[PDB]
């Protein structure tokens, strides 16, 4: 069937470009408006367009008859017609037919309130309403680090259809420590690239060199932006250490050495400590193996706390796994031979009798962190006491405070019991207070409470920790 | 509508007729010795298919021609009816394949994890209850009874 | 802000780690006033970063090289959907389809001020830095080119952003999206041109032949038809239908390439879906939701009857 008729010439395009198309890099959306010849003014004349007459595609255009049909039902729900059943079964002349008498009938609204927003509104609701326009054609799932946001998609290099759009053949995936020449690309140790938000291609030389630069203005932070000297960072923590091409870590390393001869000494390296977040068990040896240019996290001993202090009201692991006496030759802590064949299976600083003859590789060791034995607690306790339904759920900071309110509870509770907190704090930073080679981390929320207001009001751990915390220094 | 009697079946070309008491040939909807049956406008019988009459969307049995329940994709999205073909809000329905669905206040299907009357129920990306299986949701594995539904504990055999 | 898909509690909890802009780090509107962080001015984080050197003590800063949140200008990417490693999803429709991402930056902000800026000083006093090879890439840095303003060119990817699949509008009977950028090579239907758009199924002495709304002719594309079933149209222009004593199975390569797979179409050209075929040497085979055969595997059906298919197809 023919589709055009005596009023195809008013609704057609003023014009084929950018004018009177609303676009993005030229193509063309579900809610793009367009600028008609003319217009049906309050339903009665057709008048010349002036370039503000703007109107949507979706009033005269449709890409099938299901959206056709939906489209003319939603809309005659709104007060535009007596509300309609239509189908893609429809004749297209009987939908086209209806879709004149709601094109009529919106433009006796628009007069009627002078205004076209309220359009906007509908339609951006409409589309939404559509498989092809919302989120179920783009099989969001939750496993993995999709568990955040929803899922990912990837760029694609794609000259024809999208050139300025081209990474000029540099989007490495995944090229964390272990697999930084990309021969891991096909098992489980590619790295995984994506992890929050837009992920950025730091594959790419360019956006290598832009990083560099953000690096220096942050240890200049001072100097550039208030003249002051004084002000200045002087070290850095590498967030997602994993999520990232590793050669930012070498571009980090070589900077430092060239302006703070970091290299040189031990002095000048540690007037500069860098951290790093960097989880995967084999993370530490590849640091090592380039230099220590910053320090591995240990894990290794973050994980025993879990196991023997830190989590759980009863089954956990005994004491005895503190030791790793697996390093010994038949774990025998009378004869103590190192065993030299070890299958690479251990704590990564053997503190059993440490009289700091043997080589070992440089840390820094925390029982909580900002990121870990918080997030996922103080949320649990939101939705333990229904504040929120889902992890990913959005709260707002009245929600939080509330939920803050039944964790402290839990944090101080006499009975001993702890639902969401974790046992045992003061004896697992006696350890790691007391420990030989390592750099340990203190976290502000185990001295402090970690809602409400900066250094607000001290946790029932503080005495305790700030003692140890002299005790050190003596 | 209103029930009629003493009028026999005729099968035509593969299809069942209705002949009145009158001895007329019937059509539209008919409640005939308590069962509720509809015939097009040629006079012949609609099993396994769902038709309009007046407000109503009513399916028709497959095997007897009888109004009963089921689900009808209209347009995009999934929507339940009853016997009497109104479309169904807050409860569950069986359609054609044994399938069940659950729709809301809105009358649209519930997807995902649900708690329905106290029972834990989960729904794939079409609205469709998962019975007799386990099942991944929220980083946790959680086996669905055979013919409820409804989480239970379970054993299955991981390696050997 | 959210431009689509699912807010992170670093943003809407405003801890620092999810940000637009890399460079300000507190700075006062251009209007005068003060525009602290969730921890102050930049005049209040300098403060404290003294008066940590007046007690002897370093200040570490965050470096968060991975992603960057809420970017205000659109552009439009070819994109495929994937998981955490970049690895396309094993079932997935959304390959290779354009999408409208939020990826450009406002270009007049502090990473326009302080983009690039100061590496030109640093080639000049190490030049070292700037010869050196990098691992991954074979190649050394690159301060050649400045980033005033980020845009998709310089990213991996994003987050879904609830949009669809099919957001950026497209013709189904030729596939090819619509465009104006250039009066050259213009695409529109053809009712927005004024001219006459015919459409809907026509046989003729040779086939069956369709057009979409827009007026164009299908071809080398599946067509869904308002009652719901599918077909295929060859490069010809022509419905596929079975002919008697021939075999249904018919192998497709399309213009989609998710698409290709055999399918089985009966005499009217419909497409056998989610049932059992067979052709005709007597041989069974079956057919998925999506009217792709199956091969190599068990199938489970409604009343708990199983079968399997074998891997030429057949079912044993
Ligand atoms: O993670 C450091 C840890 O590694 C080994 O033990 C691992 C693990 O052994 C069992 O699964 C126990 O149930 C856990 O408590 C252990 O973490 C070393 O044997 C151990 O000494 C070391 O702490
Ligand atoms: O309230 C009982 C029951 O209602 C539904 O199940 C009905 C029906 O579903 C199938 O046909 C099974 O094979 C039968 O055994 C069932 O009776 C809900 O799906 C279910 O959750 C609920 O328990
Ligand atoms: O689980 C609750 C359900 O149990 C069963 C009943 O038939 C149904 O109507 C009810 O809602």
């Amino acid at each position: 069937v023919s589709q055009s008729n005596e009023n195809t010439p008013h609704n057609a395009a003023k014009s084929y470009d950018k004018s009177s198309f609303e676009n993005v890099d030229g193509y063309l959306t579900a809610d793009t408006w367009y600028r008609p010849t003319d217009i049906l003014k309050n339903g009665d004349t057709w008048t010349a367009s002036t370039e503000t007459d703007m109107r949507p595609l979706l009033m005269t255009w449709w890409p099938d008859k299901q959206t056709q049909a939906n489209y003319l039902n939603f809309m005659s729900s709104k007060g535009l017609g007596i509300t309609t059943t239509y189908t893609a079964a429809t004749s297209q002349k009987t939908l086209n037919d209806a879709a004149f008498v709601i094109q009529t009938a919106i433009e006796q609204q628009i007069s009627l309130k002078k205004s076209t927003e309220w359009l906007r509104d509908a339609i951006d609701s409409f589309v939404k309403t559509q498989a092809n326009w919302n989120k179920q054609t783009e099989d969001e799932a939750f496993d993995g680090l999709q568990w955040l946001q929803g899922g990912f998609l990837a760029y694609q290099d794609d000259s024809h259809r999208t050139p300025n759009t081209d990474s000029g053949n540099n989007r490495k995936l995944g090229r964390q420590p272990i697999n930084i020449d990309g021969s891991k690309d096909t098992t489980d140790g590619k790295g995984s690239e994506f992890l929050l938000a837009n992920d950025i291609d730091n594959s790419n030389p360019i956006v290598q060199a832009e990083q560099l630069n953000w690096l220096h203005y942050l240890m200049n932070f001072g100097s550039i932006t208030g003249n002051n000297d004084n002000a200045n960072f002087d070290g850095i923590r590498v967030d997602a250490v994993d999520n990232v091409d590793a050669d930012l870590l070498k571009i980090a390393g070589d900077y430092f050495k060239a302006l703070y001869g970091t290299d040189k000494s031990d002095a000048n390296a540690n007037k500069h400590l860098s951290i790093l977040e960097d989880w995967n068990g084999k993370d530490p040896q590849y640091v090592n193996q380039q230099g220590n240019a910053q320090l591995t996290m240990d894990y290794t001993v973050t994980s025993q706390f879990g196991n023997s202090l830190t989590h759980g009201a009863n089954n956990r692991s005994n004491m005895w796994y503190f030791l790793d006496t697996g390093y010994y030759l038949n774990g025998d802590l009378n004869k103590k031979i190192v065993d030299k064949n070890r299958p690479n299976s251990g704590t990564l600083v053997n503190r059993i009798a440490n009289s700091g003859d043997t080589k070992v590789i440089p840390n820094y060791s925390f029982v909580r962190a900002h990121d870990y034995d918080a997030q996922d607690p103080i949320r649990k306790a939101m939705i333990d006491h229904g504040i929120i339904k889902n992890m990913q759920d959005t709260f707002t900071f009245d929600q939080l405070a509330q939920g803050m309110e039944f964790y402290y509870k839990d944090q101080e509770n006499p009975s001993g019991f702890k639902k969401y907190n974790d046992y045992n704090l003061p004896s697992a930073y006696a350890m790691l207070l007391t420990n030989k080679d390592t750099v340990p981390r203190v976290y502000y929320g185990d001295m402090y409470l970690e809602g409400g207001q900066y250094m607000e009001k001290g946790t029932i751990y503080n005495p305790v920790i700030s003692a140890l915390l002299k005790a050190r220094i003596k | 509508s209103d029930p009629i009697t003493g009028g026999h079946y005729e099968n035509h070309n593969g299809y069942f007729v209705y002949i009145d008491a009158s001895g007329k040939q019937v059509t539209g909807l008919q409640n005939i010795d308590g069962n509720l049956q509809y015939f097009d406008d040629n006079g012949y019988q609609v099993k396994g298919s769902f038709r309009d009459v007046n407000g109503k969307h009513i399916y028709f049995d497959s095997v007897t021609g009888k109004a009963s329940s089921n689900v009808d994709i209209v347009n995009g999205k999934a929507q339940g009816y009853d016997a009497q073909g109104n479309q169904l809000k807050k409860s569950y329905v069986a359609d054609s394949s044994g399938q069940t669905y659950y729709f809301d206040g809105n009358g649209q299907p519930l997807i995902g994890l649900q708690t329905i009357d106290g029972n834990l129920q989960y729904f794939n990306q079409q609205g469709v209850q998962i019975k007799g299986g386990f099942q991944d949701v929220n980083n946790k594995r959680i086996y669905f009874a055979p013919n409820t539904g409804n989480a239970v504990a379970n054993t299955e055999i991981i390696n050997g | 802000t959210n431009y689509g898909g699912m807010s992170f509690l670093d943003s809407f909890l405003n801890n620092g780690y999810a940000f637009t802009d890399r460079y300000d780090l507190g700075f006062n509107k251009a209007d005068g006033n003060p525009n602290p962080t969730k921890y102050g001015t930049d005049q209040d984080l300098r403060n404290a970063i003294e008066a940590l050197h007046k007690n002897g003590m370093q200040a570490i800063a965050d470096w968060v090289p991975d992603q960057i949140y809420a970017l205000p200008g659109k552009e439009v990417v070819t994109a495929t959907r994937v998981d955490e490693r970049g690895n396309q999803l094993k079932d997935t429709d959304f390959v290779n389809l354009l999408y409208v991402a939020n990826t450009k930056s406002s270009g007049v902000d502090y990473q326009a001020k302080y983009g690039g800026e100061f590496l030109d000083k640093l080639r000049e006093e190490y030049p070292s830095l700037f010869k050196q090879n990098q691992v991954s890439t074979g190649q050394p840095i690159d301060a050649s080119t400045k980033i005033k303003q980020w845009s998709a060119k310089y990213m991996n990817g994003t987050n879904i952003l609830h949009r669809g699949a099919y957001y950026v509008l497209k013709d189904w009977a030729t596939n090819q999206y619509f465009n104006i950028a250039k009066t050259n090579e213009v695409f529109l239907p053809l009712q927005l041109q004024n001219k006459d758009a015919q459409t809907g199924f026509i046989s003729d002495a040779s086939g069956v032949k369709y057009y979409s709304i827009s007026g164009y002719q299908a071809k080398d594309t599946f067509i869904e038809d308002g009652n719901g079933n599918w077909y295929y149209f060859d490069k010809d222009g022509y419905m596929v239908r079975s002919q008697q004593g021939e075999n249904p199975i018919r192998t497709v390569e399309t213009s989609v390439n998710t698409r290709n797979g055999n399918y089985y179409f009966m005499p009217n050209g419909v497409e056998l879906r989610k049932g059992f075929g067979t052709d005709n040497s007597g041989n069974v085979y079956y057919f998925d939701d999506q009217g792709k055969m199956v091969r190599d595997k068990y199938i489970n059906d409604d009343a708990n009857n199983f079968y399997h298919l074998n891997v030429d197809g057949t079912m044993s």
